[PDB]
């Protein structure tokens, strides 16, 4: 009634807790129990749900706990079903939690737990077992550490340990897959129109003075480890952090990415150092880039198109500089225009350059990035109305890096660049 | 740059050292070259653009091979604006009137003050030889310093244009700063001066008086220039070399694009920590050429290292060189440790090691100039860096001692070291590098 | 050419430290530090004197030859700094508080800081241990035992601020130090965290941090830059509070400073060395926007006053 | 299908649009009304999903009573006036309103379907 938390000094574990003991490496002879990888069936899970669902500090071990192994490995599997209510408590933030549970059980000594959802692996060394350690000592730590770190979104944490067969393949068919499945839908159908508040990062401010964020469903952090979920959930978990939310009001131009509350975000958050920014474009007041950044795009004029460089390739570009060269010129907070750094994520997306005629301007990209962005890159450009494979039109550093040779190619696939309107 | 761009040529001939127009665009947008380069450019597009990419504040180069400095060059008020370009430097003051053994005294003190920080050369850099009444002497002393040997640049300063006539062609072929044009000798100075395109110290009672000498030696067609502040006090100094800057920069007046000399030793009178106090000063705020009446280590350093950091590209943090770097002479039976090619956790960690007088085999694996938390954040300190950079290095050298000591703040790299060094003792050290002579006297 | 006129929309608050006609004011000021060329400087920089609360067993021999028969009694050396050399402050370091070193209850540290404030009528400013969890209890019994005397809490940084917020400027009506580590995001993260938490901007100070020249030198430059132009320029309500930098916590520390004669013979004289070093790392940061230096040698204290006095008058 | 077509008739000369829309806020079914009474539940208490925090605010006179607002307009009444002042009159003596139909679009016209309208017409308890 009166909203009051009691903190948990310490946890109740036998094993020590400590932060020093991530990245241990624990030998092989001595794994008393291994769930998870080829062997066995594991997964985790952070789920929303209601008062009535959840009860506050509840640890529930279904099926045979590690006691009973009396073999020198161990094999069985392993479920955790974490249930967390709150008042701001919502689905967007199970993703984040979820995640932090690889870290929170990798401070106990002994155990060792790598992988994400059902690809996750946990081994248990006989040492821990010696000192006390069971499966309910799991829900005990991953409560304890629910309620330290997120409790400001969550009120009552209930943890449920599965090992038998039949259970652990039931609930996670009821309740794992389906928020999975959820997840990547949201994930892949959220758009800029669609939500009404971008948000903004400084982060890189300490070595970028004038570099701000904008982070937007299809525009993705440039330094690729912040999602607009990611920005939301951290302003709501830290709310004098460096994400902090832009309502989208007061549009100029909705091709070109202009909002007067935008411009005077940037303005603020910078200084005053940048005074007008365009989300989708990159020669009309581009953003800045900081220096995180994991691709560089820069104009071709003789090609009527933009080229792609990662910072893992060390030959020259079509541009005529190396990707050293490019990012000196490109990061540090400096309004450049013909020239982004974006991250990997963003190449194949709606947003990317609808300010000079979309993606289909790509003419040149490194062999290694145009293999591992290609599917949803032709996705995309199906979208435009391409033909089915539009990464066969985009020239190699293999294929031709002349400038020349580039744009012999270009005319020889019928690239679409040629055909647009002039960048530029 | 883009717009530079929009007038070259675009044949992308090659000729100019640069692939294509594009990025012969872009090294001249970012001042590194000039626009000289090309020659296939358009006559007019030439004619429009030296105005426009024409730098707002102008490097002056003195000095020899050896000896050669660069001054000005500035583009911010800031350095977190955007770098600092052109460090300042430092003279020390002969006079005429001086007498033989402060003389020695102070070519001794110039020789002695020579030592290396993180692979730079601190050192004296100019004479600057003062004109006191006494041609004959004043024609002594300069060949007594340029006989003395020691490597230093020069700057006569001398206000009567008979006394130059003589003294510069003592060192004119060392490309020296010839210093003494006022309103009423700017004449007999610039032709003097514009035949070996010398630098030209111009100074004037005030801003405004300065600012006229200056416009008339323009309108004579001699742009090699050195401004001297003027200023009767401290602050007033302070004042007019704040106000030139800024008049230079934020007025994006060409008439104050010059390096500034400023005489400390005569505004001090002489006080060792004035001089200091006035440098670190002036190293902020915008002096290019300071002048002190003499150099010791106490001058030297803290003045150095704060104009190390000052003008380090905010960018382009400073490292080391990779791989092994032995201290202590660290040869058989000695401890290895691991830290991060950050300069500055070099610096200190190399430091501490001396201070404990111990052996001991330092291992620096790229890093990308990052410190040891952010470095493994990136992704380059990690345990297959460390232990690629342990197997390629040539650290087998060693067969005993196999202690391998890494900083405590990546405290998870211990089973990934351990992994991929089944041989290698990790040994996970403490958080700070104070604690580094205590545990390894252990 | 026109004169360069630079307008600043903000100004930095005031902050009052001390009781009594020896109690100084801190910021004030619309322009650049030594702008007096393009409008008002508020007040002053003030320049302090650092004591410890335990015997100096690790400073240079000069330095405790200065003090050789006042170092042993905090109470005695604070009345001998106060009277000899009369800086705009003393700041007492609880050393004997380090859980490092010779760990000491924080009652003793409290009734160390109120036999010493009683003695000395100058403003005094207590700086306790690099430990939070040490800091925070530490404070509380100090600003509880020195009730009355409006002194100075260096070191509030963000794991400990609410509890030294509260035995501070709430409870006790003391000021405090909001510490934030060479970021200016940091500095503003803190300063808000403080406004939220109920104390305003003429109850604290901020410390951006500080190092000796040489050594990440070049952040705390442009730290202090970035907040003078974001508080100036920008008119950011959030960074418009005076700032102290203690600059012999460092300055003096290095080895450019340590080394003695004996162990560097070519560096030269040890005393000058160190003077110099803390004159240089002062100079700088009082250059770059800082309002209060805290120095150790009396000599970098006469120096930094004497520019001071030249560059202003 | 057909009205889209007619689309192709639209004389855009003679088209005047008042820009005059507001806000609102709609959908309290009985169920949703107990889901938002929910939140003014404790945990250890109890029921949930049930009006009794509604009719603990009405017992205990927070909530003087609730009034149902229905009905059509009609050219005798000056159009929405009496809708609109029966209601701001009703919340304003702490009497939560419920509203259908044309009265209930009268409120959403004049932005008493609001939250905020919370804090600029309604009294105390309301
Ligand atoms: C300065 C700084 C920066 C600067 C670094 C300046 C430079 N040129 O190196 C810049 C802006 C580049 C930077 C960037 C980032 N930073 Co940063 N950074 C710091 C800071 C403030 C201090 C690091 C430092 O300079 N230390 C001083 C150097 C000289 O010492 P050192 O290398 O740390 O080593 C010390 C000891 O280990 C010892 N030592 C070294 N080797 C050895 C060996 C032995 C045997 C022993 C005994 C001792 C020893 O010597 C030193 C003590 O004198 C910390 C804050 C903190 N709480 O630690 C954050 C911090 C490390 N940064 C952090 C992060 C996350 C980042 C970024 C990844 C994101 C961001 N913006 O915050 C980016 C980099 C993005 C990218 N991937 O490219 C985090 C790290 C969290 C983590 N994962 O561990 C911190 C804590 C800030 C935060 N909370 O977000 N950072
Ligand atoms: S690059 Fe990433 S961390 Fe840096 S400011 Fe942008 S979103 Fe934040
Ligand atoms: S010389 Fe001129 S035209 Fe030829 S490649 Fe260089 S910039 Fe282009
Ligand atoms: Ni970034
Ligand atoms: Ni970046």
């Amino acid at each position: 009634a009166r909203n009051i938390k009691i903190k948990i000094t310490e946890i109740p574990i036998p094993v020590s807790f400590a932060a020093a003991f991530e990245g241990e490496r624990i030998r092989k002879n001595d794994m008393l129990a291994e769930f998870g990888g080829n062997k066995t069936k594991a997964w985790e899970l952070v789920m929303c749900a209601d008062q009535g669902e959840v009860e506050d500090h509840k640890i529930e071990v279904i099926g045979p706990d590690i006691d009973t192994i009396d073999k020198a490995p161990g094999r069985m599997p392993l479920g955790m079903l974490i249930k967390v209510s709150g008042t701001n408590m919502q689905k967007d933030f199970e993703p984040v939690l979820e995640r932090r549970l690889h870290y929170f059980l990798n401070y106990i000594e002994g155990v060792m737990h790598v992988g994400q959802r059902n690809l996750t692996w946990v081994r248990i060394g006989k040492e821990a077992f010696e000192k006390g350690f069971r499966l309910k000592h799991f829900g005990e730590v991953i409560y304890a550490k629910m309620l330290d770190e997120f409790g400001s979104v969550v009120d009552k944490c209930e943890v449920t340990i599965i090992t038998d067969p039949g259970k652990a393949e039931e609930l996670e068919g009821k309740y794992a897959v389906p928020r999975y499945k959820e997840r990547d839908a949201r994930l892949e159908s959220l758009v800029d129109e669609k939500v009404d508040t971008f948000y903004s990062c400084n982060l890189c401010q300490s070595f970028a003075p004038a570099h701000v964020c904008i982070v937007t469903p299809e525009r993705l952090g440039l330094c690729g480890a912040v999602s607009w979920l990611d920005a939301k959930a951290t302003l709501e978990l830290n709310p004098t952090g460096p994400c902090q939310a832009v309502p989208k009001e007061g549009v100029v131009d909705e091709n070109l990415g202009i909002w007067e509350k935008v411009n005077e975000t940037v303005s603020k958050i910078s200084q005053g150092a940048v005074t007008s920014v365009t989300l989708y474009s990159i020669l009309q007041d581009p953003m800045t880039s900081c220096g995180c950044f994991e691709c560089i795009t820069g104009i071709m004029p003789e090609a009527n198109g933009v080229v792609m460089v990662n910072r893992e390739f060390g030959a020259t570009t079509p541009l005529g500089m190396t990707f050293g060269e490019l990012a000196s010129m490109t990061g540090g907070g400096v309004q450049t225009p013909g020239f982004m750094g974006h991250g990997r994520q963003f190449i194949a997306s709606k947003k990317f350059m609808k300010g000079e005629g979309g993606l289909g301007r790509i003419v040149w990209m490194p062999k290694e990035l145009k293999d591992f962005v290609a599917e949803k890159l032709n996705k995309t450009a199906k979208e435009l109305y391409n033909i089915d494979n539009f990464a066969d039109m985009i020239c190699d550093e293999t294929i031709a890096t002349e400038s020349e040779e580039v744009v012999k190619f270009l005319e020889e696939k019928g690239h679409p660049a040629l055909k647009m309107d002039p960048i530029m | 740059g883009l717009n530079i761009f929009k007038l070259t040529p675009k044949k992308n001939c090659k000729d100019c050292g640069f692939p294509t127009c594009l990025a012969f665009s872009m090294k001249v947008a970012a001042g590194a070259v000039e626009i000289g380069k090309c020659p296939h450019m358009s006559d007019e597009a030439m004619e429009k653009l030296a105005e426009a990419t024409a730098p707002i504040m102008k490097t002056i180069t003195i000095g020899k091979g050896d000896n050669e400095y660069k001054l000005g060059g500035e583009t911010v008020l800031f350095r977190h604006e955007k770098t600092f370009v052109n460090r300042n430097r430092f003279a020390v003051a002969f006079s005429d009137s001086m007498d033989d053994a402060e003389v020695d005294a102070k070519i001794q003190h110039i020789k002695d003050v020579d030592y290396v920080r993180i692979g730079e050369q601190m050192k004296t850099e100019f004479a600057a030889i003062k004109y006191a009444g006494n041609k004959d002497k004043y024609l002594a002393l300069i060949n007594k310093i340029k006989a003395s040997g020691v490597k230093v640049a020069y700057a006569l300063v001398c206000e009567d244009v008979a006394v130059m006539k003589e003294a510069l062609p003592l060192v004119k072929d060392e490309n020296p700063l010839v210093y003494g044009a006022n309103k009423d000798n700017f004449k007999e100075m610039v032709e003097l001066v514009k035949g070996d395109k010398l630098a030209l110290g111009v100074k004037a009672d005030g801003l405004e008086a300065l600012y006229g000498l200056v416009e008339e030696i323009q309108k004579l067609g001699y742009k090699n220039l050195v401004l001297d502040p003027g200023g009767k006090s401290i602050k007033e100094a302070f004042e007019n070399t704040v106000q030139i800057r800024r008049i230079n920069i934020e007025g994006q007046d060409r008439t104050f694009g010059y390096p500034s000399i400023i005489f400390l030793d005569e505004l001090t009178k002489a006080d060792k920590f004035m001089e200091v106090a006035l440098s670190t000063l002036f190293t902020l705020k915008y002096g290019s050429l300071l002048v002190l009446s003499d150099m010791d280590y106490s001058r030297a350093l803290p003045l150095y290292s704060i104009r190390q950091n000052v003008f380090t590209d905010p960018q382009k943090p400073m490292t080391v060189d990779l791989g092994i770097h032995g201290i202590n002479n660290p040869d058989e039976n000695s401890p290895v440790l691991c830290t991060v090619d950050f300069a500055l956790t070099y610096f200190l960690v190399s430091g501490e090691v001396e201070r404990s007088k111990v052996p001991v085999w330092m291992v620096i694996p790229d890093a990308g100039g990052y410190s040891v938390l952010t470095s493994w954040a990136a992704g380059k300190f990690t345990g297959a860096a460390i232990a690629d950079e342990i197997k390629k290095c040539g650290i087998a050298e060693k067969t005993k001692n196999r202690t391998l000591l890494i900083p405590g703040k990546v405290a998870v790299l211990k089973g990934e070291l351990e992994e991929l060094l089944p041989d290698w003792n990790i040994v996970i050290s403490s958080t700070e590098a104070m604690f580094i002579p205590k545990l390894l006297k252990e | 050419f026109k004169k360069p006129t630079q307008k600043f929309s903000g100004k930095i608050g005031e902050v009052e430290i001390g009781t009594g006609e020896k109690a100084l004011k801190l910021g004030g000021e619309s322009v650049l530090p030594f702008y007096t060329f393009d409008g008002d400087t508020g007040n002053t920089p003030k320049v302090g004197m650092e004591i410890l609360d335990v015997y100096p067993e690790d400073w240079i021999d000069p330095l405790k030859d200065i003090y050789k028969d006042v170092a042993k009694d905090p109470v005695k050396w604070a009345q001998f700094v106060e009277e000899k050399y009369s800086p705009d402050f003393i700041c007492l370091r609880l050393i004997s508080a380090d859980p490092n070193g010779t760990d000491a209850a924080p009652e003793d540290c409290a009734k160390t800081a109120k036999a010493v404030v009683e003695a000395i009528k100058t403003p005094l400013v207590v700086a306790g241990t690099g430990n939070h969890e040490k800091d925070a209890k530490l404070f509380e019994k100090v600003a509880q035992e020195t009730e009355g005397h409006n002194i100075l809490l260096m070191s509030a940084v963000e794991d400990n601020y609410k509890s030294v917020g509260a035995a501070g400027v709430m409870a006790y009506n003391d000021k405090v130090v909001a510490e934030s580590s060479v970021d200016i995001n940091l500095a503003k993260q803190i300063n808000i965290l403080m406004n939220q938490l109920g104390i305003d901007n003429t109850k604290f100070v901020d410390n951006v941090g500080c190092a000796a020249g040489g050594y990440g030198y070049e952040y705390v430059i442009s730290t202090l830059d970035r907040v003078k132009l974001a508080a100036l320029g920008q008119d950011d309500k959030t960074l418009q509070v005076p700032i102290i930098s203690p600059v012999s916590f460092e300055a003096c520390k290095v080895k450019e400073a340590m080394d003695s004669e004996e162990d560097s013979p070519q560096w030269g004289s040890q005393e000058d060395r160190t003077v110099s070093m803390e004159v240089a790392t002062a100079s700088g940061v009082l250059a770059s926007g800082t309002d209060a230096v805290i120095l150790r040698h009396p000599k970098s204290v006469e120096v930094i006053r004497n520019f001071i006095k030249e560059l202003l008058g | 299908k057909e009205a889209i077509l007619n689309f192709k008739n639209r004389d855009q000369s003679k088209v005047m649009i008042p820009e005059l829309k507001c806000k609102a806020i709609l959908g309290y079914s009985v169920e949703e009304i107990i889901n938002k009474l929910d939140k003014v539940v404790n945990t250890q208490i109890g029921p949930m999903q049930t009006v009794k925090p509604l009719a603990d605010v009405l017992v205990s006179g927070v909530l003087r009573g609730a009034a149902a607002v229905v009905g059509c307009n009609n050219p005798k009444v000056v159009q929405d006036s009496a809708h609109i002042e029966t209601i701001k009159g009703l919340i304003k003596n702490d009497v939560i309103v419920v509203v259908t139909g044309c009265a209930a679009q009268a409120a959403a016209k004049y932005g008493l379907l609001q939250k905020e309208a919370a804090e600029k017409y309604a009294g105390p308890g309301l």
